[PDB]
């Protein structure tokens, strides 16, 4: 995936 | 956002209704899945009454059908047309339209003209309450 | 830029003055505009030099050489500026070297429980302000939750690992003056099924979208439908989900029924027409009939049997157009039909090959806040995203250990000393430890002020591993009951050869139960040397904890075959798991906002506790124990840049307590 949520 | 993202529904009413008990959520997702169920029950019943209903209707009407002449619509009457207007007057009333078809050669407005021209000769107005009995 | 650039790499506005300086500067921001810019310039120009270069300690003399006037003017508001920006820890923190050697004429005397970030952070500030400072740590080393691994070339860190981006983050100070490498993190990150073969693109694309709108789904509810008590119990992001899932799943049945009950009322329409046009045509039947009847008595006929023919051959031609225009409209309605039952709507919300890849993104985010998405509070778990730095995030190639260590150089850490009682009273405190090794042996420290970093897993463990002498009031405890400690585990693989894509920084693999997402869910590479990292998060974290290190490395071994070959894999040469819920000096990985708990508990974690006084009627005595640590810091909890801000800060607090203000 994008590789988000490790804000 | 006082609108939720585009596609995903999130109703006030929904909310508490997929929450008002621990399973609640999944008897209202059972009580659709056991009606989407009757739903289709009931296409495939009328899906097959319907295409019985169909094998009952083969042949068209075309068997039934009959071949049209042209009618180029006359002035003079003749004993015989005027004859034929009494009778459809008996049976049609004031369906200008019949009487004309009937007839085969008198225009919708030459069967109103014949309506008041001979309404004193032909007792158009006795025959009229005849046909209003009926 | 410039100027302003300092400010926002200091986490402060240029534009206008924060609270902290309203309490220190009240002359000033409660005086006219003027000499507020005045102020702000200063201070922006002040830590613009400070960041310049902050290798050297900055001096009052130095900052007022190198502004002009109109600013360079009133080297008094000059001199409170700089000696303001100096105990905040704004300036002249980390390791600078001195211009003046600091003086051996220390005055006030701290004891810090923990060789944290945190108590480093604050010991190395409470020294350079000359106070007396001794830190005391259970563990045979500093650094405390930034744990890293050496054995040979191989290096791994099982504690903090990432640098959450250089803009605005404090240890983007740190990293220049220490000169640790950092590496950047490209985030994209291929997911691979149970079976071991890629997600295809256009899903991995179509679930992370709806992932991402599921989040946006439960933020709605949150702050839209106010969704956030249920049964006088506080909602989970993990409820509001479902209670989301549950809804689109519904939806898409609402959606089927609507249409089925659309083709049910056609069918429905197109038998009342054929119900119809059989009753005409048998009805045309009859008529025909009576027609070719009066049609075959041969003529000369009188002039009823003419009226006769003439008449049926009418009303039949009447009765056959009447079934030609029913039989149009049945063409329609067939179409209609063919149209409906060729556009259906969709089949399923998720498919269970979706469901189990949003699985691995419901992973990564309880990996990201290291708990499950059940004990997440709705309202408030991402509170800190305001906060949130600029640039990409950045591993350290080096070892993460690397500050820790060079923040111990010069403070008096006692190691292997396990503090068991603190003890506060209105003449001052006694921390008693003992040796971690032998036990027996006791040790008594005796101090004007305790500062303790002892984590937030430590401070909830009952019965208590440190006792407060006397108890911590009731509002800290609750506090410490109602915030969350989260928990978070790696497993290093160190091989002999890179098997896997070196231009690839992370991969996924997706488990085939809800109930596992977060079993060994993704891979790293450090990628200086061959060394994969593998992280356990979720409800299997906790689990996975009592699992043989050899098992676990064989689930790994197992996952990794399955995408990459048999023969590709070969066996590791060293292999470490991490067990943080477990280790007795965290009991966790770190803090996360719990449903019922707010932001607002991080604030009563940092207040810091006053004895009642020793003789009744007495002066109102100071505060003597104080807190930092990740836990304490509202804005940027759980990470290294809160615990090192909540050090700078708690120094701070306790030099303007006990050396007074500045
Ligand atoms: C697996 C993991 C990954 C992380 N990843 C990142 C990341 O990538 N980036 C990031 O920015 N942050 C990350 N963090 C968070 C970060 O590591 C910590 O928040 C930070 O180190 C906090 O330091 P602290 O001073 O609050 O506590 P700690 O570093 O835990 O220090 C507290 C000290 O107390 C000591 N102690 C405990 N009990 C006693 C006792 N009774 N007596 C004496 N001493 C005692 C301990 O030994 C320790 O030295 C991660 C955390 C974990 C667990």
């Amino acid at each position: 995936a994008r590789x988000m949520q490790e804000a | 956002k006082r609108k939720p993202p585009k596609g995903m529904f999130l109703s006030q009413e929904d909310v508490e209704a997929v929450s008002a008990n621990a399973t609640a959520a999944t008897t209202v997702l059972r009580q659709l899945d056991m009606e989407l169920v009757s739903v289709k029950r009931q296409i495939q019943n009328i899906k097959q009454t319907n295409s019985a209903l169909k094998e009952k209707l083969d042949g068209g009407i075309e068997p039934y059908r009959l071949p049209e002449v042209i009618q180029k619509c006359n002035a003079r009457w003749t004993t015989e047309e005027q004859l034929l207007a009494v009778q459809a007057i008996r049976k049609y009333g004031r369906d200008f339209q019949a009487i004309s078809d009937v007839i085969g050669n008198k225009s919708v407005v030459q069967v109103k003209n014949f309506f008041v021209n001979y309404r004193r000769r032909f007792n158009i107005d006795e025959v009229l309450q005849e046909w209003e009995a009926e | 830029s410039g100027v302003e650039g300092a400010a926002f790499q200091s986490r402060l506005p240029h534009d206008r003055m924060t609270s902290q300086e309203a309490a220190c500067f009240p002359d000033i921001i409660s005086g006219p505009q003027q000499t507020q810019k005045v102020f702000l310039f200063i201070r922006n120009r002040t830590l613009q030099l400070w960041l310049d270069n902050p290798k050297i300690q900055l001096t009052f003399e130095a900052t007022l050489q190198q502004l002009e006037a109109p600013y360079n003017s009133d080297t008094v508001l000059v001199h409170r500026v700089h000696s303001y920006l100096e105990r905040h820890g704004l300036i002249n923190f980390g390791i600078y070297k001195r211009i003046k050697p600091l003086p051996t004429k220390k005055t006030g005397k701290v004891i810090i429980i923990g060789s944290g970030v945190s108590g480093l952070a604050a010991a190395r500030q409470l020294q350079s302000f000359g106070m007396d400072v001794t830190l005391l740590e259970a563990r045979d080393r500093v650094g405390g939750r930034v744990a890293t691994f050496r054995k040979g070339n191989y290096v791994a860190d099982l504690g903090a690992m990432v640098v959450t981006g250089l803009g605005g983050n404090p240890m983007a100070v740190v990293s220049k003056q220490v000169n640790m490498e950092l590496a950047k993190i490209k985030q994209k990150c291929p997911l691979y099924e149970a079976n071991g073969q890629a997600v295809p693109k256009e899903k991995d694309e179509m679930v992370e979208q709806e992932f991402n709108r599921l989040l946006e789904a439960t933020s709605y509810l949150s702050h839209q439908l106010d969704f956030n008590v249920l049964n006088n119990k506080p909602v989970s992001l993990g409820q509001a989900l479902e209670v989301v899932i549950q809804l689109q799943e519904k939806h898409v049945k609402d959606e089927q029924i609507e249409h089925w009950k659309k083709i049910v009322k056609t069918q429905e329409e197109l038998k009342e027409l054929l119900n119809k046009m059989v009753n005409l045509k048998e009805k045309i039947k009859e008529l025909h009939q009576q027609y070719k009847e009066a049609s075959e008595v041969k003529p000369p006929r009188d002039i009823t049997a003419e009226f006769l023919v003439k008449s049926k051959h009418r009303d039949l031609t009447a009765l056959c157009k009447e079934y030609d225009e029913l039989a149009e409209t049945q063409g329609k309605l067939e179409e209609k039909l063919q149209e409906l039952e060729a556009n259906p709507p969709s089949d399923v919300y998720l498919s269970s090959r979706d469901r189990q890849i949003l699985d691995w993104h419901f992973a990564n985010l309880e990996f990201a806040n290291a708990t499950p998405l059940s004990t997440l509070s709705l309202k408030h778990w991402d509170q800190d995203d305001d906060f949130e730095f600029t640039g990409s995030h950045l591993t350290v190639r080096n070892g993460y250990s690397c500050v820790p260590v060079a923040l111990a150089e010069g403070l008096d850490i006692k190691l292997n000393t396990a503090v068991r009682q603190v003890r506060y009273t209105a003449s001052g405190c006694e921390v008693i430890a003992v040796n971690t090794r032998s036990t027996s042996q006791t040790f008594i420290y005796k101090c004007d002020a305790v500062l303790c970093t002892l984590p937030l897993g430590v401070l909830k463990q009952q019965p208590p591993a440190v006792q407060f002498v006397p108890p911590l009031p009731e509002w800290k405890t609750s506090a410490v009951q109602r915030m969350g400690f989260g928990n978070l585990n790696k497993v290093v693989l160190c091989f002999d050869r890179v098997f896997w894509d070196p231009s690839v920084n992370l991969f996924g693999h997706v488990g085939s139960t809800t109930a596992s997402r977060g079993e060994l869910f993704l891979f790293w590479n450090l990628y200086k040397a061959p060394i994969l990292l593998a992280l356990v998060a979720g409800e299997a974290a906790g689990i996975m904890e009592n699992i043989s290190d050899d098992v676990i490395v064989g689930r790994c071994l197992a996952i990794l075959k399955g995408i990459f070959g048999s023969s590709a894999v070969p066996q590791p040469k060293e292999t470490v798991v991490s067990r943080w819920r477990a280790d007795p000096w965290a009991r966790g990985s770190y803090s996360y906002v719990a449903a019922g708990s707010s932001g607002n508990d991080y604030d009563l974690m940092a207040q810091p506790i006053t004895p009642g006084p020793s003789i009744p009627g007495a002066p109102q005595p100071i505060p003597r124990l104080f807190f930092a640590g990740e836990h304490t810091i509202r804005n940027y909890p759980a990470t290294v840049h809160g615990a090192l801000l909540s050090g700078l800060r708690e120094a701070g607090r306790i030099a303007d307590q006990f050396l007074g203000a500045m």
